[PDB]
This record gives C-alpha cells, sequence and structure tokens, in this order.
C-alpha cells in the first residue's frame, strides 16, 4: 500500500524497504528495471524463486512487510514494488551510490511580460545536477500550497550521470498578480532548497 | 488423508432410452439399501472442498455422459441423482456442523462409504435443484480477499423458478416470485455486509463475456436455455411476479470447451421446467480499496464449482 | 517456458480508442486468467482488470468500467484489451500478466509492456517566450504548447556550447509538449550584446526566434 519514494545505499551495505498498509493479505515483491517489465523476486512473504540470490529476504509479520537486501551490488539499482493481490505500492527507487555526494541546483523563472500580455502565466522551476535522481517538488502561493495546473517532468540523466528535471506551473495572470510571492521548493534526500519570485 | 478413484451408484433402471438411466445402469452399480453412519468419537477434522479430488472425478463422469449421449439424435432426458461409493481401505467422511463453509474444522464427523443423492445439473450464475442450507445462508470461497477465487452462496430457502417454452419459434420466459427473491437477496446482502466489515453491497449484471456466463445458461428437455437475468439483480429493490426473457440456442460453445456445437431445432410442443434456485455464483469486483462499496456480479468459475457446492462436506481418506 | 508478447501500442490522439494484444506461448491458454495492468510514467503499477479465456468472464476495476473491454481469440490463443475515450493521463506502459498454475496472484509471468501516448489531434505549433535574468545570472528560452516532438533549439545561430542546457519536453494536461533551454552568463555581458535562441520545429517548420530583455 504505502512505500517510500526512494532510498540510498553504498555498495556492500544492507538496506530495508518497508511496505505498510498490507491489510495482512500476504506479500510479494517485484524488482523492475527501466523499460523492462516487473520481475518477481519474492513470493509468499519469505520465499524466493530460483535465480534470486541470498542477499534478498523478506518478512510480513503483520501489516508492514519488509524486504531486506544484504551487500548491495550493481544488479540492485532498480525499483522495488510491494504487492498484495492486484494492489501495488508506489515503488521504491533504490539507487546505489556510484558517484558519492550531490546537491540539486535549482533556478526559478517568473512568467513573461509577453505572456501576461497574452493573459496567460507560467512559472518555471528548473533543477539540475543532483544524485540520486529522485526529488520531490512543491509549489506554494504566499505560504499556502497549490495542487492545480502543475506539470513536473520525471528526472533524466545528463552527460555526467547526474540527473535533471523541470516543473511548470500554469496560472491565470489575475491569480499571479493576486499574491505577494510564489515559491518552488525541491526536496532531495531530506534537504529542501527554496526559490522565491514576486510580481515586479 | 489421501485421494483415490471411486465408482458410482444409481437409482436408475435400464428399460427406457434415457441418456442418464441407461448410462448409469452400466457406468454405476444400483443403489445398495445399506446405509451405515458412524458419528465419530467427537473428533474434529479440517476439510478443504476447494482442493477436493472427487469434483474432478464427477467432472470426468459428466463429460463422458454428455459426449456419449448427445449428438447433433433427440430424446428427452432428466437429471437422475448419482451416488458415489468407494472400495475398502478408501473411505468417505462427512461433516455435519450445521452451517459449515467447507474449509474449516468439523465436530460431528460422520462416516459413510458412499455419498448422498446428487443430480448432475449444469447451470450458470444460479445453482439449481441443489441441497438447501440447514440453518443460515453460507458464503464459501478459498478466501473472499481474492477476487479471482469464486464465491458460492448456499441458500436456506430454495426459490422456485419456472422456465417455459410454449407451442415465436425459439422464445421463452421464466417466471419467478419477485418478493421471495428480493427477500433472500436482502439476506445475502446483510450477510456480505457482515463478512466485509459492514461494507455497502451493490449487485450489478456481469461486465461482459459470452452469453453462457452473461446470462443464466442451462438445459431443459434437451434444449439449451439462456435467460436474461438483469431483473433479479435490480439493485433498486419491484414486488410482483418477474418474467425472465429466455431463448433456446443451437450454437453452444460446448461446456467442456471444444468449439461451437450445432443441434436440431427444439422438438414441437410445450417445454416446461420447474426447478429450485438453491445457490448463487458470484464474483466480487476487484480493486477499489479506498471505496466504501463492494460490487458483485453473478456467474463465474468452472462447472466444477457446481459439483463442489454439493461436495462441500465429503472427503476421501485412508484406512 | 511460458512467454507473453504484446505489440499493439503506439501514439493516439485524445478521444479515439486503442486495441492492445497479448499472445501466450507455453501453457494451456484456456486456463490461467489474463491480467491487464498499467504503469504511468514515473508512477506505480495500476491493475485494470482480468479476463477468463474460457467463455470470456471479465472483471474490471471501478476506474475503467464502461471504458475498457476485454476479449479473446482461442485459435490465435491471444487476448485483446480495448480502451476507448482515452485521456492524456492514460499515457503509460501497458502490460498483460498472469501468475502460477495456482490461479491468479501473484504475477510470476509478465508481458513486455507497450507504450501508449495520448497526444493532441491537431499540430498547434510552438510559442517561444523569454526568461530574462532578474538579479549568479542565467537566462533562457521557453517553448510551449507544441506538437509533435521534437523541437531543436540553440542560441545565437549555433554559436554557444558551454553553459547551455536543454531539458526534455513535458506533456501538459492539454496534450501539448513544452520545454525550456537556459544558459548561464557572467553578470557582465548583459547590455553588451543581445541574446536570441533558435527554435526550429520541423513538423510545422517555424524557425521563429526572439530576444531576451529585462
Ligand atoms: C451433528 O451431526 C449429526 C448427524 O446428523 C446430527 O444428528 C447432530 O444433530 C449434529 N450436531 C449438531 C450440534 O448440529
Ligand atoms: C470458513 O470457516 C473457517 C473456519 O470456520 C474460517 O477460517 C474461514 O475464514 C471461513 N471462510 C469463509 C469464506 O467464510
Ligand atoms: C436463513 O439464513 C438467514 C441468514 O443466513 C437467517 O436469518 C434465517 O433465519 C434462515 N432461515 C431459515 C429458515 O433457516
Ligand atoms: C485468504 O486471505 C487471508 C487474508 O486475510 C489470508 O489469511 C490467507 O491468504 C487466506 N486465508 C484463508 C483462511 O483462506
Ligand atoms: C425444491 O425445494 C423444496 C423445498 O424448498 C423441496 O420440497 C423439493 O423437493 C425440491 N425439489 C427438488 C430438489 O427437485
Ligand atoms: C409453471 O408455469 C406454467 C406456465 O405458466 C404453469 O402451467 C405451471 O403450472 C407452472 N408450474 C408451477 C409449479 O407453478
Ligand atoms: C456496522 O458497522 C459497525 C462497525 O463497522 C459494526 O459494529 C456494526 O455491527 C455494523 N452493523 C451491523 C448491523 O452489523
Ligand atoms: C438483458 O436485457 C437488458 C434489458 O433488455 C439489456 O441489458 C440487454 O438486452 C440484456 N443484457 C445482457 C444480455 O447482458
Ligand atoms: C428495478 O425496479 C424498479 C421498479 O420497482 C424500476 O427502477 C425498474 O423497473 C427496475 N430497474 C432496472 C431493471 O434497471
Ligand atoms: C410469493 O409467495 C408468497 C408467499 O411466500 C405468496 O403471496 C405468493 O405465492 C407469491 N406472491 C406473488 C405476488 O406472486
Ligand atoms: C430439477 O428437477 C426437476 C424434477 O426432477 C426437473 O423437472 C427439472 O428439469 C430439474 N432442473 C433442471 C435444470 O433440469
Ligand atoms: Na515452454
Amino acid at each position: 500500500l504505502t512505500q517510500p519514494a526512494s532510498m540510498s545505499a553504498s555498495p556492500g551495505q544492507s538496506v530495508t524497504i518497508s511496505c505498510s498498509g498490507t491489510r495482512h493479505i500476504i506479500s510479494a515483491w517485484f524488482q523492475q528495471y527501466p523499460g523492462k517489465p516487473p520481475k518477481l523476486i519474492i513470493f509468499d512473504d519469505d520465499k524466493r524463486p530460483s535465480g534470486v540470490p541470498s542477499r534478498f529476504s523478506a518478512s510480513r509479520p503483520g501489516d508492514t512487510a519488509s524486504l531486506t537486501i544484504s551487500n548491495v551490488q550493481p544488479e540492485d539499482e532498480a525499483t522495488y514494488i510491494c504487492n498484495t493481490y492486484e494492489f501495488f505500492g508506489g515503488g521504491t527507487r533504490l539507487t546505489v551510490l556510484s558517484q558519492p555526494k550531490a546537491a540539486p541546483s535549482v533556478t526559478l523563472f517568473p512568467p513573461s511580460s509577453e505572456e501576461l500580455q497574452a493573459n496567460k502565466a507560467t512559472l518555471v522551476c528548473l533543477i539540475s545536477d543532483f544524485y540520486p535522481g529522485a526529488v520531490t517538488v512543491a509549489w506554494k502561493a504566499d505560504s499556502s500550497p497549490v495542487k492545480a495546473g502543475v506539470e513536473t517532468t520525471t528526472p533524466s540523466k545528463q552527460s555526467n550521470n547526474k540527473y535533471a528535471a523541470s516543473s511548470y506551473l500554469s496560472l491565470t495572470p489575475e491569480q499571479w498578480k493576486s499574491h505577494r510571492s510564489y515559491s518552488c521548493q525541491v526536496t532531495h534526500e531530506g534537504s529542501t532548497v527554496e526559490k522565491t519570485v514576486a510580481p515586479t | 488423508d489421501a485421494d483415490t478413484t471411486l465408482f458410482c451408484a444409481s437409482d436408475a433402471k435400464a428399460h427406457e432410452t434415457e441418456v442418464h438411466n441407461v448410462w448409469a445402469t452400466h457406468a454405476c452399480v444400483p443403489t445398495d439399501p445399506n446405509p451405515q453412519e458412524i458419528h465419530l468419537e467427537n473428533v474434529t477434522e479440517n476439510f478443504n472442498m476447494w482442493k477436493n479430488n472427487m469434483v474432478e472425478q464427477m467432472q470426468e463422469d459428466v463429460i463422458s455422459l454428455w459426449d456419449q449421449s448427445l449428438q447433433p439424435p433427440k430424446i428427452s432426458f432428466d437429471p437422475i441423482p448419482i451416488h458415489y461409493c468407494t472400495p475398502a481401505g478408501y473411505v468417505i467422511l462427512k461433516c455435519n456442523d450445521k452451517n459449515f463453509n467447507g474449509t474449516g474444522p468439523c465436530k460431528n464427523v460422520s462416516s459413510v462409504q458412499c455419498t448422498h443423492g446428487i443430480k448432475p445439473v449444469v447451470s450458470t450464475q444460479l445453482l439449481l435443484n441443489g441441497s438447501l442450507a440447514e440453518e443460515e445462508i453460507i458464503i464459501r470461497s478459498e478466501n473472499l480477499t481474492n477476487n479471482a477465487k469464486t464465491i458460492i452462496v448456499h441458500l436456506n430457502k430454495s426459490v422456485e423458478i419456472n422456465c417455459t417454452r410454449p407451442s415465436d419459434i425459439r422464445k421463452a420466459y421464466c417466471e419467478i416470485n419477485g418478493t421471495k427473491w428480493n427477500k433472500v437477496l436482502k439476506q445475502v446482502t446483510e450477510k456480505l455486509k457482515e463478512h466485509f466489515n459492514n461494507k455497502t453491497i451493490i449487485f450489478q449484471p456481469p461486465s461482459g463475456g459470452d452469453l453462457e456466463i452473461t446470462m443464466h445458461s442451462f438445459n431443459c428437455r434437451g434444449e439449451f436455455f439462456y435467460c436474461n437475468t438483469t431483473q433479479l439483480f435490480n439493485n433498486t429493490c419491484c414486488n410482483g411476479t418477474i418474467t425472465l426473457p429466455c431463448k433456446i440456442k443451437q450454437i453452444i460453445n460446448m461446456w467442456q470447451g471444444t468449439g461451437q456445437a450445432m443441434y436440431a431445432p427444439p422438438i414441437d410442443g410445450k417445454i416446461n421446467c420447474v426447478s429450485n434456485i438453491t445457490g448463487i455464483l458470484l464474483t466480487r469486483d476487484g480493486g477499489a480499496n479506498n471505496t466504501s462499496n463492494e460490487t458483485f456480479r453473478p456467474g463465474g468459475g468452472n462447472i466444477k464449482d457446481n459439483w463442489r457446492s454439493e461436495l462441500y462436506k465429503y472427503k476421501v481418506v485412508q484406512i | 517456458h511460458v512467454q507473453l508478447v504484446q505489440s499493439g501500442g503506439g501514439v493516439k490522439k485524445i478521444g479515439a480508442a486503442v486495441r492492445i494484444s497479448c499472445e501466450v506461448t507455453g501453457y494451456k491458454f484456456m486456463d490461467q486468467l489474463i491480467n491487464w495492468v498499467r504503469q504511468a510514467p514515473g508512477q506505480g503499477l495500476e491493475w485494470m482488470g482480468w479476463m477468463n479465456p474460457t467463455y470470456g468472464q471479465v472483471n474490471y476495476s471501478w476506474r475503467f468500467e464502461g471504458r475498457v473491454t476485454m476479449t479473446r481469440d482461442m485459435d490465435t490463443e491471444t487476448a485483446f484489451m480495448e480502451l476507448r475515450g482515452l485521456r492524456v493521463d492514460d499515457t503509460a506502459v501497458y502490460y498483460c500478466a498472469r501468475g502460477p498454475s495456482g490461479e491468479n496472484y501473484p504475477f510470476h509471468y509478465w508481458g513486455q509492456g507497450v507504450r501508449v501516448v495520448v497526444s493532441s489531434p491537431s499540430t498547434k505549433g510552438p510559442s517561444v517566450f523569454p526568461l530574462a535574468p532578474s538579479s549568479t545570472a542565467a537566462l533562457g528560452c521557453l517553448v510551449k504548447d507544441y506538437f509533435p516532438e521534437p523541437v531543436t533549439v540553440s542560441w545565437n545561430s549555433g554559436a554557444l556550447t558551454s553553459g547551455v542546457h536543454t531539458f526534455p519536453a513535458v506533456l501538459q494536461s492539454s496534450g501539448l509538449y513544452s520545454l525550456s533551454s537556459v544558459v548561464t552568463v557572467p553578470s557582465s555581458s548583459l547590455g553588451t550584446q543581445t541574446y536570441i535562441c533558435n527554435v526550429n520545429h520541423k513538423p510545422s517548420n517555424t524557425k521563429v526566434d526572439k530576444r531576451v530583455e529585462p
């Protein structure tokens, strides 16, 4: 039911993905690669089919199933999905640290005067150079949130294997000029970086 | 705690060219007026009808019955009851825990080396001419959590159904008493609310598929009836008698699975069948964890489930 | 070995309808219900429904009833899924699946997934807008509401390589692509010379470019 969006692990360490919710309806685990369909790696909570190594284990002692990986290796960089019956989790994008350390560089751009001239508005958040490629975006008016007319692109690799993405907030010019400021926050591994603009 | 092959018994006579009587006189042994029940030493045993092996046996027997008898070649037949007895060292056990759902323990475990009177009637959506439920209505499934697994409903009030073709060449109607059906459907709705943590229940016609599972399909007088059953699952409730539009078909995707059949038009004259709606075959709509409702549509699973409904207590074991 | 193949996807406009196939190889097709599941881009798996290949008993989710239908073909030994009146959010990768011999769940065997992209029926055409620096300094161009991909953008008639960065397009709710390309400049060259991007959109072929001024 509920899964964390992403995790992070150095090679050789041990990690644990936790899927809560469950409702005690057994558990099964899929590992999925970009483009490839999901591949079952754990079935009946604590059992694994042929071909799955010993690093993978799992246990569902209640409504919170968990998948443990020991001594992570390059196969493991994938998306891990809990499932009960026809219900799947949102996926956990486990990423092994190939190049250590990173920090998202973010830039915020206000709507254009020509766009306001065309009674439209579009604010642009532009994130680049972060690792692992898993961030969350947040659009805020003044101090309250907005959850309408927002389109955020999925992260994609650059030429240096550091990810980048962008987010677009379309908006009526009346609402654009009816607020003091507008803020884009991006969260990347706990740390959140803010950008603020104002109608001037 | 094993599974073996068994033979059958029949209360049929080989003097009339029936397709069940002549079949069962040589395929089965005449009934043996020797019933010995032994209420066991208050032992509690766990049953599991969903992994029973006698249902496969009965499936083979009905397949052979139909294949041997029916040809595209016309004669009236009727579903005579079939018994199933077993040799020595291989014995059948029976559960009598009043309201048993067919997968748990039982306390008054009886023991008889043969079954009870069971007629092999094939039907979709609704189980006909069955055995009533003793105290309450029973919900049976491997577990209701799984949508793929079928759901069988044991009714403790047999509802009357009356399908009739008059002397307008293949049309027919099937009359039911609407009040009784609405009452029993409300009882099943209450019991599913109980089984689903006081969840709202909705009844709807099937989402789609062939006519055999979309409509109530059976066979009477040697003629294949398909009945439009949207009126019974009218979730709004209607209080008067309900007439069900039905039609006799001569293409049939054979109930075992082999193509599309071809048969002569029905014999001239009136065709009547009064029978006993005794069970209900249901499938719960999957998904929708957050939603406060549970939608159910009739018909589903193999024909094996029809036999498994009647074989929900018996179990073959070693001696 | 069992295997399931699917090859009926692609790109369709809004409204419309899509037919998706899945062919099985290594088991009795009459048994083993077939599941239709969907994964949105950068999202989680979503199970639409399942279908019985015996007589065609189907079971859809509550979010697709009336929209999705499932059918079968026995000699083909294949299954079909029809999704009509599609929406932009229906852009996703689509899978057929099945589990063990013991009925349905969990899904031991998957297909391969086909991409289905719901896009605009028209061609529309871009609208390049400027993103001027306010007050560490960078500027950029913004192409919005165009179709179909791609759009090639450079600055000052292909005269800059370092500092430029073009990010992939996004498919908005209206069904029109949009991206933006930005370049970082030392906070001394502004006012010295102008700056103009170069938007080229062959499908409509409007090489319209404008300037950036605060
Ligand atoms: C147990 O089964 C026997 C067999 O018919 C029956 O006589 C008895 O009443 C049953 N006991 C209960 C408590 O239902
Ligand atoms: C059937 O009964 C057994 C034991 O009484 C119980 O464990 C199981 O959950 C029941 N299942 C249904 C569908 O009623
Ligand atoms: C039938 O079962 C229902 C509920 O399952 C119960 O309320 C009713 O009393 C039963 N009726 C008879 C005649 O056993
Ligand atoms: C059916 O599902 C339940 C979920 O609560 C789980 O205990 C098990 O998988 C099954 N239980 C029974 C009694 O069949
Ligand atoms: C139908 O049910 C009634 C009581 O509900 C019973 O008396 C009658 O024998 C049944 N007919 C059958 C099973 O053919
Ligand atoms: C069934 O319907 C026919 C035609 O309406 C009627 O003649 C017959 O008496 C009915 N049978 C019963 C048992 O009501
Ligand atoms: C309705 O639901 C509540 C809790 O969900 C339960 O305690 C109550 O018994 C239900 N009502 C009936 C009539 O069973
Ligand atoms: C049954 O009849 C109703 C109303 O006439 C209609 O849904 C349709 O004709 C039939 N439905 C089927 C065959 O699923
Ligand atoms: C259900 O019955 C009521 C009449 O009491 C009415 O809405 C209509 O006849 C039926 N609706 C259906 C069959 O959809
Ligand atoms: C339905 O049965 C009731 C008694 O159970 C009786 O009034 C009559 O036989 C039927 N009612 C109608 C309206 O047909
Ligand atoms: C149920 O039994 C009666 C009496 O033997 C018979 O007339 C009727 O045809 C049977 N039902 C079916 C569906 O064959
Ligand atoms: Na094979």
